[PDB]
C-alpha cells in the first residue's frame, strides 16, 4: 500500500523534474555578458555606536530611515538615533536570551523573541513616559527564531519547532498556522505587496507560503546544508539565499528554477545575513570570517570588502531609502558604512 | 664596540614589543598594555643615555659638552633606572596576587587598574629623582669630579641607594618565595603547568637579582671608604646595568607562543 | 496624571514665601519641570529645572533671590522666594516637559495658585469679532528667524479656556497635539506664522498665544481674544 | 549651531550610559553553569539542599560565590542551533547514569558530538558519575555481566598504582575504574590541551555538592590566570 | 502511516503551476535593475553636501 503510494511520489516528482528543466534554454551568465561593469567602491566608517556590554544579536533599521533597534546579550533593548548617535530609549528584559527584534512600521511598537518561547510586544508612544509591556504572545514549542509585524495588529512568527504562525495582537491567539518543513525553521522574510513570504529551514529547502489562505505553493532545494539568511528581491519576483557552505544562491519564482550562484575558494566559512541594494545591482553578505563582502548581482564578482570588526558578524542592514549600511558584531560594537 | 651593539640591541628589542602589542588585537589585555609601559621607559632610556656614555669613553673621563651640562644626563639616567626597577617590583607583587587566589583577583579587576599603576610608578621615580640636579645646577664644580660627575655628596648617595634598591629588593624576595610555597602547596595535566611557572618564575627571578646586585653594593663599598681598582669596577658594572636593561623585555616576552609567532613573523617581513 | 500647590496668600513686601508643587500619575523622575500670569497680562517665564538637578536657569527680572529645588522620592519640587516686591502679584503655574527626538514638551499644566502682595515677538490682533461656522485665521509675528540649520522651525501655539489652565495645540509649526481635533492647523514660513481653524463651532472660544524656544528666555505672545 | 533641545537630549543620553555601566558593573559578580544530561540521570538531583518552558533556572550561593545554573527541557533532541549561546560560560556540567548498561554507548556518541563541537574548543567540562548505589548493587548481584557489551573488559591491567577507596570489594574498583578509564580515554584522544575534563563520582543522597563545583571553578580561573600571564 | 496521502495530494497540488521562459526573466530582471540605475546612492556617489552622515 505505502510502497505505491512512494512510487507514485517517485514519478511525480521526475515529471516535476523535467518540466522544470523544459523551460531552460540559455542561462543568465550568457545574457549579461555584455554589460560595462560597476567599477570599483569603497567605504569608510561614518559612525560608531558603542554602549552594549555584551554580543549584538538583531537590529532593524526604522521607516523613517533615522532610528533603529538593537538587542543584546546583557537583556537590554536600546534605541539609538543615527544623525546624533545618542539614544531615545532602553528597555530591560524579563529573559537574558534574546534571538530576534523587530520595530514596527508605524513607529510605536517594537517586538522581542528569544529561547522563552513568548514573544512579547512593547509600546512605545503613551503617557507618563516610560514603556510598558502590551502583549505577550504564547503558543510555540520551540525557541522563537525570527519574527515581523504585517501591519499594527498582526504578526508573522517562525519558530523552531517546524512551523511558522500567523497572530493577532489584540484577540492574542493563533489564526493561521502554516507547517510544509522537517527541520528547524530559521530565516523568514515578506514582501512589498504584503500578500505572500518566504521561509527557510534547517532541511537546506525555502518554501513560498501564502498569506491568506495558508497553503505552500512551491519549494525551492538547491543546498547542501542548513541555510542561515534569506532576503527577497525589490522587483518581487526572485530572492536570494545563503547557507553555510559559503556559497549564495539566487531563484526566480516564475521560472521556478535556480538562476545563478556565488561562490569562491578562499571563503570556506559561514554565511549569517545577506541583503539587496535599492536598485538591486549589489548584494551585500556576512561571514564567519571576520568581514563581509560585496557581490554583484548579475556577474559573480567580488568588487569590494569591509573589514573593521574583529569578531563576526551578526545582523545587518539596509536603509529604505539607500543611504547607508549598518553592521553588528560580537564585540558589543555596531558601525554604520556610507 | 660591544657597547654600541648593545646600545642598537635595546632599541630593538623595545621596537617589536610596541609593534606586537599594537597591532595584534590578540594582545590588548591591560597586562600587555603595562608591559608596553615598561618596554617605552627602556626604550627611552635606551636610545638616549648610553650614546653620550659611548662618547665619553671614547674620549676618556673628558667631557665635549660644557661643564653646567652634567645635571641633565644624570637625572635622566636615574630617573629611567628608577623607573624601570618599580615596574618589576609592581609586576611581582600583581603576580602573587593573581596566582594566591584567582576569583577575588578576577572581581576586582576593571580592566583599569593598569593606568593608575603607571601613574604611581612614575610619580614613585620622579618624587626619587627630584633631588639632585636642583642642588648640583647651584654648585657645578662641588659635584664635577674631574669630567666623571661623580656625585661629590656621599650622604645623598647612601640614602638614595638604601631606599631605592633595598627596599624593593626585599619585598621581591618574600612575594617570590610566597608564590613558589603557593603553587608547590597546590600541587602537593595542570601539574606540568604548575612545574612551568615555577621555573619561569625562578629563572626570571635569579636573573634580576644576579643583574642588578653588583652596583648598587659597590656604590656603598666605596663610598663607605686600591680605591682605584673600585673606581675602575663602577666603569664595569654601571654597563652590566645597562645590559640587564636590555635584556629584560625579552625574556618576559618570549615564552608566550603567540608572541615567538608574531615576532617570527616581523623577523621575516 | 495631576498637580497641586500648595502655598501663597497676602504677603508684606520684604518678607518670604515657599510654594510646593506636587505631582500624582506618572514617572516624576524622568521629566523636566518649569511660569506666572499677571491679573491682566500675558504670561511670563519665570525660571527653570532639569532632570536629576543638573542644570538651573532663572530669568533676569527674577534672578538671585529665587531658588528652586526638588525633591524625587517625594516626586514634589519647591520654590522658595526672598525679597518681594509690590509687582509680583500674580498666579503661578506648574509645567511638565520632556526632550527627546520626536517628543512633545509644555504637554500638561497645573491649576495655578494666586499671590498677591532678546527675541521679541509680538500679536497684532487683540479682538477680532467671528460668526460661528466660519473659518478664522491668526497671524504671529518675529523679529529674528526661527528657523534652524537642522530644518526645524521652534514654535509653540496654545490656547486658555475662561476660568482654565492652557492647553497645547501645536508644537513646532506643523504637528498637532494628543486629543485635539484636526480642525486646527497652522502654516508659515521663515517670521511669518499663521493659526488656522476651519468649521469653527462652539467651546473653541478663548485666548492664544504664541511661543518661541529657540533659546532662553522664553518670550510669549500678547495674546488675542475672541468674541462672538 | 545647537538648540536647547539637542542639549537636554545629551542630557538624557549620558545619564541613560550612566545607568547602563552600573547595571553592567553589577551583574559580572555571578558565575554561570550549563547543566546537561541525556535522561534517566538525576540531573534535577545534583544540588538539592540549596535552590517558563524552555529555560528553567537554579540559583545556589557557596562562601558568597554565586553560581547560576541554567537547565533547558523545552527543546528537541537536536541541540546543534541554541548551543552558540553558550560559548562564554564558566563550565559545562555533565551528569550520566553507569547502573544502566544498555545506554552507555549513547552516551559516549554523546559525549564525543560535545567534546569535538565547534564554539565549545575553550570550555572546559565537569563529570558527574551517578548512581554508583545501584551499580555496586548490581555488580554484587552477578546477574549482568560486562564481557557480553565491553570484550576489553575481560582482560583489564590492575590499578595498582591508583589507590583505591580504603575498605571495597576489588571487583566494584575494577568496573568502575574501567568506566571512568573509558570516558577519559575520549577525553585525551585530542589531546589538544585547550580545556581539560575532571572527573568524579556520585552516590545517590550526598549533601556535599557545590564544594567540588567550587574547587574546580577556582582551578578552572586559575589556569587562565596562568596562561594569560605568560608562564605557561 | 497515512501523512503519505496528505504528501501526495500536496504534490499533486503543486505538480499543475504554469512556468515561464528563462529568458524573458532575465530580460525583466536586467530592465529593472537597469530603470534605477540614477536612484541608487550606494552604486553611485554623492557629494558631501547632500550626504547626511
Ligand atoms: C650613575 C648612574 C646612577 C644610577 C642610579 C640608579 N638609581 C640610583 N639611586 C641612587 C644613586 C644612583 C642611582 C644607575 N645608572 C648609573
Amino acid at each position: 500500500e505505502l510502497d505505491q503510494l512512494r512510487q507514485e511520489a517517485e514519478q511525480l516528482k521526475n515529471q516535476i523534474r523535467d518540466a522544470r528543466k523544459a523551460c531552460a534554454d540559455a542561462t543568465l551568465s550568457q545574457i549579461t555578458n555584455n554589460i560595462d561593469p560597476v567599477g570599483r567602491i569603497q567605504m569608510r566608517t561614518r559612525r560608531t555606536l558603542r554602549g552594549h556590554l555584551a554580543k549584538i544579536y538583531a537590529m532593524h533599521w526604522g521607516t523613517d530611515s533615522r532610528l533603529l533597534v538593537s538587542a543584546s546579550q546583557d537583556g537590554k533593548l536600546i534605541i539609538w538615533d543615527s544623525y546624533t548617535t545618542n539614544k531615545v530609549h532602553a528597555i530591560p528584559l524579563r529573559s537574558s536570551w534574546v534571538m530576534t527584534c523587530a520595530y514596527a512600521p508605524s513607529g510605536n511598537y517594537v517586538a522581542c523573541g528569544g529561547l522563552d518561547n513568548i514573544c512579547s510586544i512593547y509600546n512605545l508612544k503613551t503617557r507618563e513616559g516610560n514603556v510598558r509591556v502590551s502583549r505577550e504572545l504564547a503558543g510555540h514549542t520551540g525557541y522563537l527564531s525570527c519574527c515581523r509585524f504585517l501591519d499594527d495588529n498582526q504578526i508573522v512568527t517562525s519558530s523552531g519547532d517546524t512551523t511558522c504562525a500567523l497572530w493577532d495582537i489584540e484577540t492574542g491567539q493563533q489564526t493561521t498556522t502554516f507547517t510544509g518543513h522537517t527541520g528547524d525553521v530559521m530565516s523568514l522574510s515578506l514582501a512589498p505587496d504584503t500578500r505572500l513570504f518566504v521561509s527557510g529551514a534547517c532541511d537546506a529547502s525555502a518554501k513560498l507560503w501564502d498569506v491568506r489562505e495558508g497553503m505552500c505553493r512551491q519549494t525551492f532545494t538547491g543546498h547542501e546544508s542548513d541555510i542561515n539568511a534569506i532576503c527577497f528581491f525589490p522587483n518581487g519576483n526572485a530572492f536570494a539565499t545563503g547557507s553555510d557552505d559559503a556559497t549564495c544562491r539566487l531563484f526566480d519564482l516564475r521560472a521556478d528554477q535556480e538562476l545563478m550562484t556565488y561562490s569562491h575558494d578562499n571563503i570556506i566559512c559561514g554565511i549569517t545575513s545577506v541583503s539587496f541594494s535599492k536598485s538591486g545591482r549589489l548584494l551585500l553578505a556576512g561571514y564567519d570570517d571576520f568581514n563581509c563582502n560585496v557581490w554583484d548581482a548579475l556577474k559573480a564578482d567580488r568588487a569590494g570588502v569591509l573589514a573593521g570588526h574583529d569578531n563576526r558578524v551578526s545582523c545587518l542592514g539596509v536603509t529604505d531609502d539607500g543611504m547607508a549600511v549598518a553592521t553588528g558584531s560580537w564585540d558589543s560594537f555596531l558601525k554604520i558604512w556610507n | 664596540l660591544l657597547t654600541a651593539v648593545v646600545i642598537i640591541l635595546t632599541i630593538a628589542g623595545n621596537i617589536l614589543v610596541i609593534m606586537a602589542v599594537s597591532l595584534e588585537k590578540k594582545l590588548q589585555n591591560a597586562t600587555n598594555y603595562f608591559l608596553m609601559s615598561l618596554a617605552i621607559a627602556d626604550m627611552l632610556l635606551g636610545f638616549l643615555v648610553m650614546p653620550v656614555s659611548m662618547l665619553t669613553i671614547l674620549y676618556g673621563y673628558r667631557w665635549p659638552l660644557p661643564s653646567k651640562l652634567c645635571a641633565v644626563w644624570i637625572y635622566l639616567d636615574v630617573l629611567f633606572s628608577t623607573a624601570s626597577i618599580m615596574h618589576l617590583c609592581a609586576i611581582s607583587l600583581d603576580r602573587y596576587v593573581a596566582i594566591q587566589n584567582p576569583i577575588h583577583h578576577s572581581r576586582f579587576n576593571s580592566r583599569t587598574k593598569a593606568f593608575l599603576k603607571i601613574i604611581a610608578v612614575w610619580t614613585i621615580s620622579v618624587g626619587i629623582s627630584m633631588p639632585i640636579p636642583v642642588f648640583g645646577l647651584q654648585d657645578d664644580s662641588k659635584v664635577f669630579k674631574e669630567g666623571s660627575c661623580l656625585l661629590a655628596d656621599d650622604n645623598f648617595v647612601l640614602i638614595g641607594s638604601f631606599v631605592s634598591f633595598f627596599i624593593p629588593l626585599t619585598i621581591m624576595v618574600i612575594t617570590y618565595f610566597l608564590t613558589i610555597k603557593s603553587l608547590q602547596k597546590e600541587a602537593t595535566q595542570s601539574i606540568s603547568n604548575e612545574q612551568k611557572a615555577c621555573k619561569v618564575l625562578g629563572i626570571v627571578f635569579f636573573l634580576f637579582v644576579v643583574m642588578w646586585c653588583p652596583f648598587f653594593i659597590t656604590n656603598i663599598m666605596a663610598v663607605i671608604c686600591n680605591e682605584d681598582v673600585i673606581g675602575a669596577l663602577l666603569n664595569v658594572f654601571v654597563w652590566i646595568g645597562y645590559l640587564s636593561s636590555a635584556v629584560n623585555p625579552l625574556v618576559y616576552t618570549l615564552f608566550n607562543k603567540t608572541y615567538r609567532s608574531a615576532f617570527s613573523r616581523y623577523i621575516q617581513c | 496624571v495631576q498637580l497641586v500647590e500648595s502655598g501663597g496668600g497676602l504677603v508684606q513686601p520684604g518678607g518670604s514665601r515657599k510654594l510646593s508643587c506636587s505631582a500624582s500619575g506618572f514617572a516624576f523622575s524622568s521629566f523636566g519641570m518649569h511660569v506666572r500670569q499677571a491679573p491682566e497680562k500675558g504670561l511670563e517665564w519665570v525660571a527653570y529645572i532639569s532632570s536629576g538637578s543638573g542644570t538651573i536657569y532663572y530669568a533676569d527680572t527674577v534672578k538671585g533671590r529665587f531658588t528652586i529645588s526638588r525633591d524625587d522620592p517625594k516626586n514634589t519640587l519647591f520654590l522658595q522666594m526672598t525679597s518681594l516686591r509690590s509687582e509680583d502679584t500674580a498666579m503661578y503655574y506648574c509645567v511638565r516637559s520632556i526632550y527627546y527626538y520626536g517628543s512633545s514638551p509644555f504637554d500638561f499644566w497645573g491649576q495655578g495658585t494666586t499671590l498677591t502682595v532678546d527675541i521679541v515677538m509680538t500679536q497684532a490682533t487683540s479682538s477680532v469679532p467671528v460668526t460661528p461656522g466660519e473659518s478664522v485665521s491668526i497671524s504671529c509675528r518675529s523679529s529674528k528667524s526661527l528657523l534652524h540649520s537642522n530644518g526645524n522651525t521652534y514654535l509653540y501655539w496654545f490656547l486658555q479656556r475662561p476660568g482654565q489652565s492652557p492647553q497645547l495645540l501645536i508644537y513646532r509649526m506643523s504637528n498637532l497635539a494628543s486629543g485635539v481635533p484636526d480642525r486646527f492647523s497652522g502654516s508659515g514660513s521663515g517670521t511669518a506664522f499663521t493659526l488656522t481653524i476651519s468649521r469653527l463651532e462652539a467651546e473653541d472660544v478663548g485666548v492664544y498665544y504664541c511661543m518661541q524656544h529657540l533659546e532662553y528666555p522664553l518670550t510669549f505672545g500678547a495674546g488675542t481674544k475672541l468674541e462672538l | 549651531t545647537v538648540s536647547a533641545e539637542d542639549k537636554a537630549a545629551a542630557e538624557r543620553s549620558k545619564m541613560i550610559d550612566k545607568n547602563l555601566r552600573e547595571d553592567g558593573e553589577k551583574a559580572r559578580r555571578t558565575l554561570r553553569l550549563l547543566l546537561l544530561g541525556a535522561d534517566n540521570s538525576g540531573k534535577s538531583t545534583i544540588v538539592k539542599q540549596m535552590r517558563t518552558s524552555g529555560i528553567f533556572e537554579t540559583k545556589f550561593q557557596v562562601d558568597k560565590v554565586n553560581f547560576h545554573m541554567f537547565d533547558v527541557g523545552g527543546q528537541r533532541d537536536e541541540r546543534r542551533k541554541w548551543i552558540q549561546c553558550f560559548n562564554d560560560v564558566t563550565a559545562i556540567i555533565f551528569v550520566v547514569d553507569s547502573s544502566d548498561y544498555n545506554r552507555l554507548q549513547e552516551a559516549l556518541n554523546d559525549f564525543k558530538s560535545i567534546w569535538n563541537n565547534r564554539w565549545l574548543r575553550t570550555i572546559s567540562v565537569i563529570l558527574f558519575l551517578n548512581k554508583q548505589d545501584l551499580l555496586a548493587e548490581k555488580v554484587l548481584a552477578g546477574k549482568s555481566k560486562i564481557e557480553d557489551y565491553f570484550p576489553e573488559f575481560a582482560r583489564y591491567t590492575t590499578p595498582e598504582d591508583a589507590t583505591p577507596e580504603p575498605g571495597e570489594d576489588p571487583r566494584v574498583t575494577r568496573a568502575k575504574y574501567f568506566i571512568r578509564k573509558e570516558f577519559v580515554d575520549i577525553s585525551t584522544a585530542s589531546g589538544d590541551g585547550r580545556h581539560i575534563c575532571y572527573p568524579h563520582f556520585t552516590c545517590a543522597v550526598d549533601t556535599e555538592n557545590a564544594r567540588r563545583i567550587f574547587n574546580d571553578c577556582k582551578d578552572i580561573i586559575l589556569q587562565m590566570n596562568l596562561r594569560e600571564y605568560n608562564l605557561v | 502511516i497515512a501523512q503519505a496521502r496528505k504528501l501526495v495530494e500536496q504534490l499533486k497540488m503543486e505538480a499543475n503551476i504554469d512556468r515561464i521562459k528563462v529568458s524573458k526573466a532575465a530580460a525583466d530582471l536586467m530592465a529593472y535593475c537597469e530603470a534605477h540605475a540614477k536612484e541608487d546612492p550606494l552604486l553611485t556617489p554623492v557629494p558631501a553636501s547632500e550626504n547626511p552622515f
